[PDB]
């Protein structure tokens, strides 16, 4: 059984790390932005062997002309933001949801809050407080998921591995529905 | 007084650049090299929209108080709205072939002859801009934005194929375009 997952969301919000930890089981140490790449994850869910194609994309607005090449025949969208970036959450309804709803009508969206480990990181909190902001709270992520009509909301950290397997299990269930 | 979406010669009296474009390049030269992930980390879209509206109105703007990521994004948006792109879509096939030329001097010579075919205003802006990116790349051990990283993050705002082409064509060469822009960032002092 073959299904296609596309991941989108702001530049540097943790998309590639999420995909790599899920598949290769190892956190990448390079700081390198993605243009496009494809991976495969074999996942068994509810007795079914799924070959899940993972399409990785660039979050930079510069790539807005190219990103739609990824969208055809998509079965599930992971729409990501970073917990350490309230701006990346605000960009969910302002930019990502309009694009995904346009090119992926009626495809289930999992809203994913990345870098959960930074929510209480002292450096992060002080950097955000300087700018009158704070890390995204769980209720805020959930509220946004409800607002955009997501299939679910999940938080994860690619760095600690927390929540990662659960993101892709949920995504696979959504893809099979 | 509209700023975006117009060729550079037509917004530049005697090829003098618009002040808000110069101001943006100045703050990015000043603050950019100290900012982790500059050009890569996405800015607040609503903030960008608001700044762009202000600039396109010719209304009064205090760029020292704007987020540096907002400045970076709005600059790239300005570039992305130059009809034909700042490198000229008409020259796209030549730009994508530059990195096939032999050694570094031959590459430089090919690029210089292509820059010669661009409007003067374009080249003045490109001088400013590749200088800023060179400065940023010089501090990559701090800010993580190597020449390659910067090239990936800015290339599609600098060059794209003629309007008649498919997005597949752009996708075919987008890696080559980033490798060209990486070369220009690294060598910009031998080039301009
Ligand atoms: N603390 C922390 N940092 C992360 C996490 N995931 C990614 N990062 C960092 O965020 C930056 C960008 O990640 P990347 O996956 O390449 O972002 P992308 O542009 O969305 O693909 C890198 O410096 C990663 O090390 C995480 O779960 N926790
Ligand atoms: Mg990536």
């Amino acid at each position: 059984i073959r299904k296609k997952l596309v991941i989108v969301g702001d530049g540097a919000c943790g998309k590639t790390c999420l995909l790599i930890v899920n598949s290769k089981d190892q956190f990448p140490e390079v700081y390198v932005p993605t243009v496009f790449e494809n991976y495969v994850a074999d996942i068994e869910v509810d007795g079914k062997q799924v070959e899940l194609a993972l399409w990785d994309t660039a979050g930079q607005e510069d790539y807005d002309r190219l990103r739609p090449l990824s969208y055809p025949d998509t079965d599930v969208i992971l729409m990501c933001f970073s917990i350490d970036s309230p701006d990346s959450l605000e960009n969910i309804p302002e930019k990502w949801t309009p694009e995904v709803k346009h090119f992926c009508p009626n495809v289930p969206i999992i809203l994913v809050g990345n870098k959960k480990d930074l929510r209480n990181d002292e450096h992060t909190r002080r950097e955000l407080a300087k700018m009158k902001q704070e890390p995204v709270k769980p209720e805020e992520g959930r509220d946004m998921a409800n607002r955009i009509g997501a299939f679910g909301y999940m938080e994860c950290s690619a760095k600690t591995k927390d929540g990662v397997r659960e993101v892709f299990e949920m995504a696979t269930r959504a893809a099979l529905q | 007084g509209q700023l975006f979406g117009i060729s550079l010669p037509n917004i530049c009296e005697n090829d003098n650049l618009p002040k808000p474009v110069l101001d943006m390049l100045f703050f990015l030269n000043q603050k950019g090299p100290l900012t982790k992930g500059i050009f890569r980390q996405s800015a607040n879209v609503k903030s960008c929209r608001e700044l762009k509206e202000k600039l396109n109105s010719g209304v009064e703007v205090h760029l020292d108080c704007e987020s540096i990521f907002v400045i970076a994004s709005v600059l790239k948006d300005f570039l992305r709205n130059i009809p034909g792109s700042i490198f000229s879509s008409d020259l796209y096939d030549h730009w994508v072939s530059v990195m096939d030329q032999g050694n570094d001097e031959e590459k430089i010579n090919t690029v210089q002859r292509l820059l010669d075919q661009l409007p003067r205003a374009n080249v003045v802006l490109l001088r400013y801009l590749f200088g800023v990116l060179h400065n940023i790349e010089q501090h990559s051990s701090s800010n993580q934005m190597t020449a390659f990283n910067l090239a990936v993050c800015v290339a599609p705002s600098i060059l794209w194929p003629p309007a008649s082409s498919s997005p597949e064509l752009e996708n075919e060469f987008t890696k080559k375009v980033s490798l060209l822009i990486q070369f220009l960032i690294e060598n910009c002092l031998r080039i301009f």
